[PDB]
RNA sequence: UAACGCGUUAAGCGCGCCGCCUGGGGAGUACGGCCGCAAGGCUGAAACUCAAAGGAAUUGACGGGGGCCCGCACAAGCGGUGGAGCAUGUGGUUUAAUUCGAAGCAACGCGAAGAACCUUACCAGGCCUUGACAUGCUAGGGAACCCGGGUGAAAGCCUGGGGUGCCCCGCGAGGGGAGCCCUAGCACAGGUGCUGCAUGGCCGUCGUCAGCUCGUGCCGUGAGGUGUUGGGUUAAGUCCCGCAACGAGCGCAACCCCCGCCGUUAGUUGCCAGCGGUUCGGCCGGGCACUCUAACGGGACUGCCCGCGAAAGCGGGAGGAAGGAGGGGACGACGUCUGGUCAGCAUGGCCCUUACGGCCUGGGCGACACACGUGCUACAAUGCCCACUACAAAGCGAUGCCACCCGGCAACGGGGAGCUAAUCGCAAAAAGGUGGGCCCAGUUCGGAUUGGGGUCUGCAACCCGACCCCAUGAAGCCGGAAUCGCUAGUAAUCGCGGAUCAG
């Protein structure tokens, strides 16, 4: 999550197939879940946080 | 790598969620991080007002932000300027129809949140680290409570050798899950590095 | 409704796998100046703690010194353990002339005038209570007068 | 008495008399003297050097010490790994670079839930310097913004035109001002640069092991003990009896979720039992019985019987869908590992600032004499191939899933209905069943490797994608020393879905 790329990632590129996905918090390229913009981290996070809706610990 | 986070596991059980809409997959991604640039903004402009919650219920185009404060006219502010200057900034952050309302933390002694960042600051402030938990864990007690324990971790005092300090009284059941225990995490940051203060408050056996 | 003071404060050490582990000692005296006295020796695992309770015991623990003009009514010398005291009353203005102990335990019984040896082990605790139990100890020619004719006093007096 | 212990066999209370001690090592050594046939003995130093040497007792740790108990730990099994080929990770080596971390269990299909460019931190080359991002400041030029040319691999560099908005003073020419822009200069931004041995957070771990402790009382001069130990019981510091202990906190358990039986409420997009109509499709009427769906509830307590036991509890039986924690989940105590991570984020300190910052294009992470780790597919007949024929669950999808028609051996392409979804779709479940083929063979086993011809995604498949079809048809005939998993719907076996994702 070096400044730039969070940057770089949101400039719309010279073609569709370089866009990428990174965290919308802290920028984080590798684990991000379409659905929240978030990465494996943040999620986990926030959900303990009890700031994303609806989202429960599961357990079956 | 030991506890689990105490709210996350109530969650549902003894314990509310700080946002509470519905959203389908298309929306969801993006209504959440206009959540969290809320919560971004009022942190840091009401850190002065001791704040604990940030309440973010959502109908369509609506935000009823109810905001949880200590020291609720700082959050006013005289005259009832300063909330109009929130309500338009949010309205401009959100763009849509911000409804902020305000309300009054009547007891800072038994909100974890609280409880934290008051060692944090005390911390910051230099204060005898020791000293300030037992006192802190103490008037957490004296308001009702049946349960309290404090975690100063770090370079505590100057300290080369970042060790942990810790205090409880009565009973804090993080097993037990319908016990209501609140938590809160402070972060206070010095000269010597950071440090981090957790504050568990058990609260009542449901 | 006394004063406090501090004889000493130590830290100790047990063990667990994985560790020293600690513990407090605390040594309390407690005294009105004028004729009573008590030692208390509290641990706990905190400092102040452990302070607390060793005003606690010190309290339950309380000795009535005989004083007879700011001094004490006859010498006397008494062991424990390895630990020796010896107490040789003085005249007015001689002071506490008592070594780091035993002068705490004396000025807050209310002595003023005083002279003393510590002999043998040099250990603060024994020589703390070897002080205590001499003081306790004590008589008058009064106190003793009682003890001997005793048997048909009341007759001479 | 320092305690251990001693205690009329004193180490207690006393008197008499003798011998001896005065810090450890040097040292029972040196010197001298005495004795001795000898071996050697008795008597016996200092220089020097250390800051302790010591005694007893406490907690812990350890023992090729003892006792009792537990875990798939061994055993008893079933099936594998180690051999083969391939997939991935790693060691090494190589390289302009093969970015970086992870390193016994607790690193090695691990960070990576998606490396062609991007990602991307490495290398080469061409580029920018208040900067791709924040808040500003001094001086001048400008509305902001919009479109076109040159050069170039792109980035960048140079250049042409269109455009005059808003706020205040003025009749006006026009001056001032907000915002934004450019140029110069200053605060500064930027750094996946270092230190996880300066840290926060979070995690792995011993270990879901049954432990870790505190208040008061009590024992002891004290460190500390007691309680928590002992005997029985338990998955359990679970309970029972005992006891200088009586309680309490963190842990076990319980409160929460899923599965197994029944209830009440609920009848669509689900369901079809008797009935009406049928194009034979629950299709239509109609109905919610049943299945189900999913929200609240009931039910299990050693309650009952027999046997053993002071008790707790154990064995066995009955009723019951379920029986002694019914099966599985979530839930990790005080602490240990100077465990892991500054490369998620955050952060102290050190370091760079026309360079360690930033943009791009190309290359690399995919290299290959070799070695290990994890796995896939096999070595075949309890199999393989072809056809016909049954029975799932859980998910996913209106930028997508794509039914059905058409072309095509096929990947797929063209056309096109339903579905924001208990309706429409992905969707064929595969093992199984019936029929037929092969007949012990490197084979109709195996499907590596390579040649050739296509498809799709993508600006672009050389390095380096997957897929289809033709041809090729390697090793491999059940794996050495070693070694792994699993105790019931488990192992073994067979398919299905999803996250990341243009692929
Ligand atoms: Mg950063
Ligand atoms: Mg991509
Ligand atoms: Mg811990
Ligand atoms: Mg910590
Ligand atoms: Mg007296
Ligand atoms: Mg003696
Ligand atoms: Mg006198
Ligand atoms: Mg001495
Ligand atoms: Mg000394
Ligand atoms: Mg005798
Ligand atoms: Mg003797
Ligand atoms: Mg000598
Ligand atoms: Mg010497
Ligand atoms: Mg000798
Ligand atoms: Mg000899
Ligand atoms: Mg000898
Ligand atoms: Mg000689
Ligand atoms: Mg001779
Ligand atoms: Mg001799
Ligand atoms: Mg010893
Ligand atoms: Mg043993
Ligand atoms: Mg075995
Ligand atoms: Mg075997
Ligand atoms: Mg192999
Ligand atoms: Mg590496
Ligand atoms: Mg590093
Ligand atoms: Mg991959
Ligand atoms: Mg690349
Ligand atoms: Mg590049
Ligand atoms: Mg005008
Ligand atoms: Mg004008
Ligand atoms: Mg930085
Ligand atoms: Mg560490
Ligand atoms: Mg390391
Ligand atoms: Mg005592
Ligand atoms: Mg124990
Ligand atoms: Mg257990
Ligand atoms: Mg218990
Ligand atoms: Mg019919
Ligand atoms: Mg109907
Ligand atoms: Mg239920
Ligand atoms: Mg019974
Ligand atoms: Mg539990
Ligand atoms: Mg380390
Ligand atoms: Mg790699
Ligand atoms: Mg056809
Ligand atoms: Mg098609
Ligand atoms: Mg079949
Ligand atoms: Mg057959
Ligand atoms: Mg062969
Ligand atoms: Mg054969
Ligand atoms: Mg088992
Ligand atoms: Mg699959
Ligand atoms: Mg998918
Ligand atoms: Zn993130």
């Amino acid at each position: 999550a070096r400044k730039a790329l969070i940057e770089k990632a949101k400039r719309t590129p010279k073609f569709k197939v370089r866009a990428y996905t990174r965290c919308v918090r802290c920028g984080r390229a590798r684990s991000v879940y379409r659905f929240f913009g978030l990465c494996r981290i943040c999620l986990r996070e926030l959900a303990h946080k009890g700031q994303l809706p609806g989202v429960r610990k599961a357990s079956w | 790598g030991n506890k689990i986070h105490p709210i996350g596991f109530r969650l549902g059980i003894t314990r509310d969620w700080e946002s509470r809409w519905y959203a389908g997959k298309k929306q969801y991604r993006h209504l959440l991080l206009e959540d969290q640039r809320i919560r971004g903004l009022l942190e840091k402009e009401l850190y002065s007002a001791g704040l604990a919650r940030v309440d973010i219920e959502r109908a369509a185009d609506n935000v009823a932000v109810t905001v949880h404060v200590a020291k609720p006219g700082v959050v006013i502010g005289r005259g009832g300027e300063r909330i109009r200057v929130l309500r338009e900034e949010l309205a401009k952050l959100t763009g849509k129809n911000v409804a902020l309302n305000v309300q009054e933390v009547q007891n800072p002694n038994l909100s974890a949140p609280l409880v934290a960042q008051r060692v944090a600051e005390q911390i910051e402030r230099r204060f005898a680290v020791r000293r300030a938990i037992k006192q802190a864990v103490q008037r957490v007690m004296e308001s009702g409570a049946k349960g309290a324990k404090v975690i100063v971790s770090g370079r505590i005092g100057g300290a080369e050798q970042a060790r942990t300090e810790w205090a409880a009284q009565g009973r804090v059941p993080l097993h037990t899950l319908r016990a209501n225990i609140d938590y809160g995490f402070a972060l206070a940051r010095t000269t010597y590095g950071v440090l981090g203060v957790k504050a568990y408050i058990f609260l009542g056996e449901v | 409704d006394f004063e406090e003071k501090m004889i000493l404060i130590r830290r100790t050490a047990r063990m667990q796998a994985g560790g020293r582990r600690f513990r407090f000692g605390a040594l309390v005296v407690v005294g009105d100046r004028q004729g009573r006295v008590g030692l208390g020796f509290g641990k706990a695992p905190e400092v102040p703690l452990a302070v607390q309770k060793a005003g606690y015991y010190a309290r339950r623990n309380m000795v009535e010194v005989p004083l007879q003009n700011g001094t004490i009514p006859h010498e006397i010398e008494v062991e424990f353990g390895a630990s020796k005291i010896v107490l040789k009353p003085a005249a007015p203005g001689t002071g506490v002339i008592a070594g780091a102990v035993p002068r705490a335990i004396l000025e807050l019984a209310g002595v003023t005038d005083i002279l003393t040896k510590e002999l043998g082990s040099r250990n603060p605790i024994n020589i703390a209570y070897a002080t205590m139990e001499a003081l306790r100890q004590l008589r008058t020619k009064a106190d003793v007068e009682r003890l001997r004719k005793g048997e048909a006093h009341a007759q001479a007096q």
